[PDB]
């Protein structure tokens, strides 16, 4: 008799990760022991599709940050994960001042303390983040782009002058709270091809279903 | 002594010994508000709730017990037979009557009891070590039911000593012949398949061995006449 | 201090626990949510809008994929013949599968409700015939002929009197559980039948196309209702 | 922030410890409880239900179980000769292991009440004589016949008047505690003892068998109780 | 004067050990240092014949998890314990990515935080969970199969990309909350042979308990 | 969550300390307390009461 599992806050809660960070000691990756990951929210697979029902949403986020070595491994290392807000300077270096710039907040945590967690909110100067834009922002390479949709960047560092002593793999969870959404629309039936936009494989055309021999065979 | 009737079926029984009522409640129906409330589950009353009268098992000093399925017993039997497979849903409730007929020189004792989810776990190879599933004789033994083959534990494990605790009714041959019951219907779930699942079943096993001096008729007909309560059904098929 | 005695559970992150924690940015006001027209609240609002079913699911060649949208009636159908038949699995793959509620079912572990399944003749005004719709029970196998339909729920579609009919689906219930291959899937077994029969032949004077099509929308009921949140995809976020 | 000091017994696991953790659906709406028929609330309920009692608990031949369940009493028993007796022990082994009550009592360590052991005569209808049912309190020394046990509480039971008697044990107590082996067992002592005589031969007419068979069945009255749960059992799980 | 040791939620509650997974580093068991434990309460041996004093009974269930190496020993590595409902996808292996889907509830603790607890629902669509089932699921071998009896499937793994560094044993244990039962039934006097079926050894038939000599000879 | 800090102190065990502890049986109903006669409540009272005193305290 209750239907409060088919909501949209219900639908969509649950922390899913949406990021993966790694601070190899030796590498091609991330070679100077710091990250910057402008958030995302297509990082969980699943959730691309999902949110895409709707043309507008709004909602405030709490993410959630595990830490470890690639064994899954605890070890005594400090870190400072640092979010710039849209429109502040993401750093560049592992020493560009942008580490200290107190309007980009900051949370310092020991891999031993459990997960540090913070929540975000509804950054977006629009009165809601939208998923489809018919128009270019004032044939053309900016079609599609609605750009008041950022939500900030994170910038993952081990603290200190030196470069730390062990490889790190920060994990970035993502539980969506507050959520409100309007217009929906036709679900993806066709697989994605790019971030951007809608571009689907105009070549493999899919039956949006399994298909069958007859409309009279079972 | 006078005699009852429901339709066309007319038996003969005492006055009124004291029925049980399995666990207190009585078969009633059920209220509109329920899963199904689109296909209104129609209530048989004409024929299909009257007296079913089966072949009388012969109690015997080697008896080692009986046992019958339900709905199981009727889903071959009568116009509830037809209702039990031509049908998707099922509910219903059953007075069980159980009566021997013997001289005041026979001498024995059945206890008579109703058992939920019977489930029969056979002997499994002997040894133990064979996973042998019950056949389908033996898990739904129709109308003619079925004899225990290991009474003590009821061919599930489980000691018959103890059986009282269930809804149940003696039949002590030097105090009386008949024996009664009432069974509300009993399911984790408010209906169900009538043929996949036999929500219950009908124990009655013979405690005192019967017994009797030379030339005394060796055999005790035991008559199970039975009929459905506020039984209910949903899904024509 | 005051005393305390940590227990058993303190330091895990459930990734469901929904407790609070501290705002990034304290000072923020963000900006004011307006009036945005067409607000979905909860989803079961979408579940109960019609969308094409696919009973035509058949042609998959690349440009013929519009066609699995209308299946077709016509002349050469003699009286009783089968015109088409599908089953009542919103969830399960097929004709539902391109409904709307088909595709929130995915999302979805448990389910029941009363379906709605409406079609719609659109072909010339000057015909006219009649079909036998009929529906048969979870369990019921599908009736042999025109005649034997016609004795369980049924019903008669003048496509001559009215260009539309609805046809109500009583019951569904995706809740039986089944530890087939390895995985263990909650499947229906419910699968009503829906049989399609022409009563009667396309009767259709000189001048009108000898062949009509008709379109069958499907939505749930207000009864129907989810279980279980499970996310599901084929079509995930590409590198 | 608020001050705190961690008291001993932080980071516990107490296996009994009742306390409440995170629920990890927070969301799900569980299936609704409906009626179903007979539902047990406190096992004291089923304490008083009558089961019968193997007093004949001697007979082990695979197929000849069926009999402990029932004594007998003949023709060829002198008047004073003991039919049977067993003690007031529902948990201790022997005749009481096959009682309901007595099985219950397995998974509690103390106790206390009075009991209730009922005789049924199942023999012809045809028979008369008188049986001497005595009681001699824990303590108290089995009679050594039918006459000193006809001094002490006791019962004719003439089944040609009546085919039922029921017989109340005024107490039994599991309390006193013994460490015999190594094992501290919470053992009776409160033995009470139960004795059965022939107060007249068994009679009956030409035409009527000569031996019945008794069924004694037992339950514990309402000042009944346990305490101490102790899981313990000879049938566990299989691999 | 007191009777409430004697109640259902009473006789039942306690945490006991349900369940035990070993993670050894060398092994034929569980080499991929990940493992799956359908919920099974049948697991605590002498729980399968208490409950089975019942037909149908409810419950919720608190689980709580201890984990160590073999010695009993604490070390700094992290875990995964997920939850996959029933209807969800096991992992088939240390990279299925139904480790990371969202729906399936994961708590991630350190071995040195304190066990991890967590309370599980009702789970089954009937209206109880029901020990015996007189039919077959829509001579067989589906015979008192209840079907609606699944609690779910407890997926255990080292976090990380790579092996965990050490042998890892976690323990279940489980403590039945909210208890109600109902139809009562014969205790089990015969030795149980499969966990499936009532099933007994039709050789080895068994007084329900000890003998003596005589009716008359205590 | 709630923000505390926690203070010097934690995790000390005082034999003195008298705060409370978890009960190892939750269920558990101790046997009854029956009336005993002469119970005893402070210690003073039993220092009110004569008791010989051993002045002749010499003789071993």
């Amino acid at each position: 008799h209750s239907t409060a599992e088919t909501t949209l806050d219900s639908f969509f809660s649950r922390a899913g990760l949406v990021g993966e960070i790694d601070l190899p000691l030796k590498g091609t990756t991330n070679p100077n022991g710091y990250a910057n990951w402008d958030i995302d929210i297509t990082g969980y697979a699943q959730m691309r599709r999902k949110v895409e029902l709707f043309t507008y949403m709004r909602f405030d986020a709490e993410f959630t940050f595990v830490a470890c070595t690639p064994t899954g491994e605890v070890v005594p290392q400090l870190l400072q994960y640092m979010f710039v807000p849209p429109g502040a300077p993401k750093p560049d270096s592992r020493e560009s001042l942008a580490w200290q710039t107190a309007t980009n907040p900051s949370v310092f945590v020991k891999l031993s303390d459990p997960p540090a967690q913070v929540s975000v909110p509804f950054m977006s100067p629009a009165s809601a983040y939208q998923w489809f834009y018919d128009g270019y922002p004032t044939k053309d390479l900016e079609y599609g782009a609605m750009p008041n949709n950022m939500m900030g960047t994170f910038s993952v560092r081990t603290v200190g002058t030196s470069k730390s002593k062990y490889p790190l793999v920060v994990r970035i969870y993502m539980r969506m709270k507050h959520v409100r959404a309007w217009i929906p629309r036709p679900m993806r039936n066709q697989n994605y091809l790019f971030k951007a936009n809608p571009n689907y494989a105009g070549n493999s055309i899919k039956p949006t279903g399994a298909s069958r021999t007859a409309i009279t065979t079972l | 002594v006078a005699q009852l009737t429901i339709g066309n079926s007319t038996i003969t029984t005492q006055e009124a010994a004291n029925i049980i009522v399995g666990y207190g409640e009585w078969p009633s129906y059920c209220s509109d508000s329920d899963a199904t409330a689109v296909d209104k589950p129609t209530r048989p009353d004409v024929s299909v709730n009257r007296f079913y009268t089966l072949d009388t098992k012969l109690w015997e000093k080697s008896s080692k017990g009986w046992y019958w399925k339900f709905p199981d017993v009727l889903t071959e039997t009568g116009v509830f037979g037809q209702n039990a497979q031509f049908h998707y849903l099922y509910r219903s409730g059953f007075c069980i009557h159980v009566q021997c007929n013997a001289s005041k020189f026979h001498q024995g004792a059945l206890l008579v009891a109703v058992l939920p989810e019977y489930v029969i776990g056979t002997v499994a190879g002997g040894t133990g070590t064979e996973d042998t599933h019950p056949p389908y004789k033996q898990t739904q033994p129709g109308a003619d039911g079925f004899e225990l083959q290991h009474p003590y534990v009821l061919d599930a494990g489980i000691p018959i000593s103890q059986l009282t605790v269930c809804p149940h009714q003696w039949i002590n041959l030097r105090t009386n012949n008949c024996a009664t019951i009432i069974v509300p219907y009993i399911n984790a779930l408010p209906f169900d398949s009538a043929l996949n699942h036999c929500n219950f079943g009908l124990l009655v096993v013979p405690i005192s061995p019967l017994d009797y001096d030379q030339g005394a008729t060796p055999v005790i007909p035991i008559t199970i006449t039975l009929a459905p309560m506020c039984s209910e059904f949903a899904g024509l098929r | 201090g005051f005393p305390t005695e940590l227990k058993p559970g303190t330091n895990q992150f459930l990734t469901t626990d929904d407790g609070v924690s501290a705002p990034i940015l304290p000072n923020f006001h963000p900006t004011p949510c307006i009036h945005i027209p067409g607000e979905v609240r909860n989803l079961l609002e979408l579940c109960q809008v019609e969308t094409i079913l696919e009973v035509n699911n058949v042609p998959t060649n690349a440009t013929s994929l519009m066609e699995r949208l209308r299946f077709p009636v016509s002349a050469q159908a003699g009286k009783g013949e089968l015109c088409a038949v599908f089953r009542a699995d919103p969830g399960r793959n097929g004709p539902w599968q391109s409904t709307l509620l088909g595709q929130l079912c995915g999302y979805y572990t448990q389910w029941s409700g009363s379906l709605e399944v409406t079609f719609m003749f659109t072909g010339s005004f000057m015909a006219t015939g009649k079909m036998l719709i009929a529906y048969t029970p979870p369990g019921g196998p599908l009736p042999k002929d025109r005649a034997t339909a016609m004795l369980g729920t049924h019903v008669i579609w003048d496509f001559g009197l009215q260009s539309s009919v609805t046809l109500v689906i009583p019951w569904i219930s995706n809740t039986h559980y089944r530890a087939h291959a390895r995985d263990g899937v909650f499947d229906y077994y419910t699968t009503g039948l829906v049989s399609i029969w022409y009563q009667t032949n396309y009767v259709v004077p000189i001048g009108a196309p000898n062949t009509a099509y008709i379109i069958a929308l499907a939505a749930a009921q207000k009864n129907f209702t989810m279980k279980l949140c499970k996310d599901a995809s084929d079509i995930l976020q590409t590198g």
